[PDB]
């Protein structure tokens, strides 16, 4: 993999827990990467998800901690919140 | 006016003059919700 | 301790204080300091060599150089080679200090050799006998007896430790053979305390013996304060006692 | 893998270990705020204490309660519901005000129709007169609890600074003032009559009492609680590392095998 | 390089790519020359192979070669034989992770992890070292507090440690500057800033100069004078 | 004795004679006085202590001489004189708000309370 | 979902989905208590831990070993029986009762053993 | 081991903790089986010792998950259970 993982210019990570998770097929993209980019992105489509990255970004770091159950500040748990959905 | 509301607005009447510390300040404020459980099922949860 | 994190530096320092000594007449204070550049690219030994002049240590030193490039079989006997030079000093009742840097380059070496000679590999993929090689040269570092004279070589190998794994086959096995250990702690050392040393990983078993009696007066107390210092340094990671308050400034200090 | 589930597993484990650290620091610094306070608190009290106990006092039903919103304390707040549950068999019929998110759950789920009203926004500050007076005040105008035969508040007494024990007393209504035996040896006037102001003013000051004594408690357990959960941790990183050492250790006697194997050939 | 170096006798500034590629290519022919791979399969000369090139890699007195070696550290991991041997080699590491280009910084620099040998306190002026000094406390302070942020909230901590948040939040939306290069990876023209401006915006951040600005109009623009106009930019 | 004490600080908790401003308009206990519960209306107090005397201003509570004679003084919150005109000018506004109806009676305790006050 | 149909294969996700948020909370339940778990998270830890003693079904010639008959359960009664758990039917019924034995109506008559 | 535990028709394993607490020799319970069942024994030794290995690793299961709060049944069979 790690030969392969070199000469490729992408990985599309898939992930096992979130195939439970209920994503199925889940496809973990924390260890999926795209070189080349959204030149390969439909114009429209570059648009609409542009900050689908970013709040998912946020809810991937807000959801480790978030795990604990506390009543968390509510600025965390906007982007919990939008984040489960 | 009920014996203890008027001890109460007094209470905060004597953090003004104007020498109060903070503490007294806090002393004398809260934001809350009196929830209404009137019936399991809750009317709303009206400003305490 | 870690890596170049001014690992010579440490080292470079006792050096410099060693001028002052090997100024002094007596020939039991002229160590004739020795580094054993291993593995060592020629920019970074041009810099001690620099240094050296600089601070005019230049007039003891030796520097044996096996550096970056040089051959994996040089490199395996430098500190050797360098021994022996030490023992020239050590015989005629001198005294000197040699400094091998850094033997788990040196390591790797005779690894390298080792497996082009078809030599099996070992444990951590490191031959076994470099256990045996290690303690023949920690062996010539020794305080000769007085009919054999006086003097002696004083050595302080440098190990670099890959993320303070000192549980690493070369790192156990020196710690058993040397006495003492100096565990740079790295932490501190990108919290900016230069020296960055962790004093409850650093140990000698040397002891008093080889400290001066008035240093010796005022510093089991120090010993003791810093210990504290650190103990009590969680009571403060806390709305805590004006004992631990005490402890805290004196320690800071 | 192992490796993987091991270390992952560990993540987790070291960022609850930071968490419970961080909480127990600052559970630490509200503390003595906390404690502070109860005295302060209880000393007036005791001095209102000393007229019932002189007057004899001694008085459907009240029950009070009170804890945080805020959760994660320590078991405050179901071991103050289980002893309220003991007296909901001592009463099934008492109506339950629930001062705080987490005692409102525990007793939501045992009795729903029983709370009746319930009060929230209040557990993230520390006691204060504003809020026992206001709480007071609805509960005579919403529940009339001058005509419930008792009122009892259920709060947490914090025994030792390392332990609470839930703890209820009595407020002694109006009806129990005008009874009480010795009460012209507290002399007092038809006019401005002394037990339709002191049913209030107690209600506030035996209220506010309670609350300290429960947050002293309350703070005074989440130091003590983050502080075992930490080490908890601490017992679970050194469980996964042995594991870590034996599957890394593993690795390396599969890989030697190989080498041996390549070179005998 | 080493005409350009030597005879040509000029400076050079060498670019390579990816050195992991080179250790790599080097395992895959230790195997075939029969040489028994060593740990972690890789070469057993990678010491000397890369103390060759390193040491060919120099300043001489009569030109100086400047390497910048890209390295690909596979999964992340340093104490993969073949980047920590690396390590030793190198004068001025840098680290470029995932995350931080993630937050929209580019470059996608670790600012604890980039250490340099020759940033040093009268090497580049006490001035000079005095400033990203603080730069370092700043953000130090600031991650230690977003786990206090995270559940907590950010109310509680003192206000000067809500200043130090909100000052690391202006300087690390100040290292957001965007890239002629991406003009086409972002589509956003470059910035170039003075080695002279850049010590004198950030003393100026950190006296709070401009706390006045917000933390977005730090984001992907260039030195404080862009920085006010930025401003002006948001406040339209 | 005097036992003053508040749910903030315990501030007198002999006290020789002590000055109160009750619903019976204005008690002095002295030394023994006999033991009554009095409802302190909100108040201007003197207490003293020998010949020592300090002026607490008082937000209301309970009074208690008991027969063991403590006169417990319960109140929320109490001298005065440190805290003192921009109070009476606000308490103006307070007065005018008394135009807007319980907001009305709050106001007018408000205005009460600057009386009281003003007199010192 | 078009193999055993969409209402099993339903019933089989939420099943999966449950079982490994239960794995989930190991960790958090052992460094603290599963008391001090949301109320939302403490159902499905119930519910899977209702689940884990349900999947014990006993085997004809393992009555041997067990001590216990053997317990064969249609297909047909299988959906049936995972469904009604799901909806929380019988959870409010003993770990128990749900330990060692086949369907559904198993599980119900063996509450009234425990009761006895 | 395990290639020899699937050969063998059970396995003994033996716990260190219980060893130093006051069973010399300790036998793991939890990791001990048999594969040939009270077939092996006379009836007498079937009747009697019906359901006790379930019972222990009831006993088993309740101190598993006793690291909160659990019903009075629970206890009653960890009660069994210890002594």
């Amino acid at each position: 993999p790690t030969n392969v993982i070199s000469i490729t210019d992408g990985q599309i990570f898939l992930e096992a827990e979130l195939f439970y998770k209920g994503i199925r097929p889940a496809i973990n993209v924390g260890l999926s990467v795209s070189r080349v980019g959204s030149a390969a992105q439909v114009k429209a489509l570059k648009q609409v998800a542009g900050s689908l990255k970013l709040f998912l970004a946020q809810y991937r770091e807000v959801a480790a901690f978030a795990q604990f159950g506390s009543d968390l500040d509510a600025s965390t748990k906007q982007t919990l919140v939008r984040g489960e959905r | 006016i009920s014996y203890a509301a008027y001890l109460n607005v007094a209470a905060q009447a004597i953090r003004s003059t104007e020498l109060q510390t903070a503490s007294v300040l806090n002393r004398s404020q809260t934001d809350a919700f009196y929830t209404q459980y009137k019936n399991a099922s809750e009317p709303t949860p009206i400003t305490k | 301790g870690d890596r170049q994190t001014g690992k010579t530096a440490v080292a470079l320092d006792t050096i410099l204080n060693q001028k002052r000594w090997n100024n002094g007449s007596d020939e039991s204070k002229k160590l004739y300091c020795v580094y054993v550049a291993v593995g060592q690219k020629r920019s970074t030994v041009a810099q001690l060599v620099q240094t050296l002049e600089q601070h005019d240590a230049m007039k003891y030193s030796i520097i044996v150089a096996a550096t970056a490039s040089e051959a994996a079989p040089l490199q395996y006997l430098a500190p050797f080679t360098a021994a022996s030079i030490g023992e020239w000093f050590r015989d005629n009742g001198k005294h000197a200090l040699i400094v091998y840097d850094d033997l788990s380059k040196q390591a790797v070496a005779y690894r390298q050799l080792s497996l082009l000679l078809r030599r099996p590999p070992g444990r951590e993929a490191y031959p076994g006998d470099v256990f045996y090689l290690h303690s023949r040269l920690l062996e010539r570092a020794a305080k000769l007896s007085e009919k054999e004279g006086s003097g002696s070589l004083t050595a302080l190998p440098v190990i670099e430790t890959q993320g303070g794994d000192v549980s690493a086959y070369i790192p156990t096995n020196v710690i058993s053979i040397t006495d003492g250990q100096i565990f740079l702690e790295a932490e501190l050392f990108y919290k900016g305390i230069r020296p960055a040393i962790n004093v409850g990983l650093s140990v000698s078993r040397v002891g008093s013996a080889a400290q001066v009696k008035a240093l010796k007066q005022v510093a089991g107390s120090l010993k003791l304060f810093l210990a504290q210092y650190r103990e009590v340094a969680a009571f403060a990671q806390s709305d805590l006692d004006a004992s631990t308050k005490q402890t805290l400034v004196r320690g800071e200090r | 893998a192992t490796l993987k589930e091991v270390e992952m597993r560990l993540k987790s484990i070291k960022n609850i270990e930071k968490i419970t650290k961080t909480m127990k620091i600052v559970a630490s610094t509200r503390l003595s705020k906390a404690e502070k306070a109860k005295i302060s608190a209880k000393k007036m009290d005791e001095a209102e204490q000393l007229f019932y106990k002189n007057a004899e006092t001694k008085n459907k039903e009240l029950i009070v309660a009170i804890t945080s919103d805020k959760g994660l304390c320590g078991s405050i707040h179901s071991q103050l519901a289980k002893a309220v549950r003991r007296h909901l068999n001592d009463q099934p019929n008492a109506d339950i005000v629930t001062i705080g998110d987490k005692i409102k759950m525990q007793l939501l789920r045992t009795h729903p129709n029983n709370i009746k009203l319930s009060i929230n926004g209040i557990g993230k500050d520390a006691p204060t007169f504003q809020e026992s007076a206001l709480i007071a005040d609805k509960l005579l105008s919403v529940m009339k609890a001058g005509t419930y035969p008792k009122i009892s508040i259920f709060y947490n007494d914090p025994v030792s600074s390392l332990s609470f024990e839930p703890s209820e007393k009595p407020i002694f209504n109006a009806k129990t003032i005008e009874q009480s035996p010795s009460f012209g040896k507290f002399e007092i006037d038809t006019d401005a009559n002394v037990p339709r102001d002191l049913f209030e003013y107690t209600l506030a000051n035996q209220m506010l009492t309670a609350m300290a004594q429960g947050y002293a408690a309350e703070i005074s357990a989440r130091r003590n609680a983050m502080d075992n959960a930490s080490k908890n941790a601490g017992d679970m990183i050194n469980r996964y590392s042995i594991l870590y050492n034996r599957t890394r250790q593993a690795v390396i006697t599969n890989e030697l095998v190989d080498i041996i194997t390549g070179a005998s050939s | 390089a080493e005409y350009f170096r030597d005879e040509e006798g000029q400076d050079v500034l060498l670019f390579i790519d990816n050195i992991f590629r080179f250790t790599q290519a080097g395992s895959e022919v230790s195997a075939l020359l029969g040489r028994i791979p060593s740990a972690v399969g890789y070469q057993p000369t990678l010491a000397t192979d890369m103390g060759l090139l390193q040491e060919r890699i120099t300043t001489t007195k009569k030109g100086s070669v400047t390497s910048v070696q890209a390295v690909y550290v596979p999964a992340d991991d340093l104490t993969d034989p073949a980047p920590a041997t690396t390590f030793a080699h190198l004068d001025a590491t840098t680290v470029l992770s995932r995350g931080i280009s993630e937050l929209g910084i580019y470059p996608a620099v670790d600012p604890l992890d980039s250490k340099s040998r020759l940033l040093d306190a009268a090497v580049v002026g006490q001035e000079h070292y005095d400033v990203a000094s603080k730069v370092q406390e700043t953000l130090q302070t600031y991650k230690s507090l977003q786990d206090i942020i995270a559940i907590l909230g950010m109310d509680e901590l003192s206000e000067q440690d809500k200043l130090t948040v909100e000052r690391a939040r202006k300087i690390q939306r100040f290292l957001s500057q965007p890239f002629a290069v991406a003009e086409v990876f972002t589509g956003i023209p470059g910035k170039l800033v003075r080695l002279k401006d850049t010590v004198a915006s950030f003393k100026a951040v950190l006296e709070g100069k401009y706390d006045n600005i917000p933390e977005h109009a730090f984001y992907m623009v260039g030195g404080i004078e862009d920085v006010v106009a930025k401003a002006e930019k948001l406040a339209a | 004795k005097l036992q003053f004490a508040l749910p903030h600080e315990t501030l007198y908790s002999e006290v020789t004679q002590v000055n109160l401003p009750a619903k019976s308009g204005r008690i002095g206990v002295l030394a023994n006085h006999v033991p009554t519960v009095e409802q302190l209306l909100p108040g201007v107090v003197e207490v003293m202590e020998g010949s020592n005397s300090k002026k607490f201003f008082i937000s209301g509570g309970f009074a208690t001489v008991q027969p063991d004679s403590q006169l417990c003084v319960t109140a929320i919150e109490a001298p005065l004189e440190s805290f003192s005109e921009n109070i009476k000018n606000l308490l103006a506004e307070a007065k005018k708000n008394v135009s807007s109806s319980r907001e009305a009676a709050e106001a007018a305790i408000q205005v009460e309370v600057l009386e009281n006050l003003q007199s010192v």
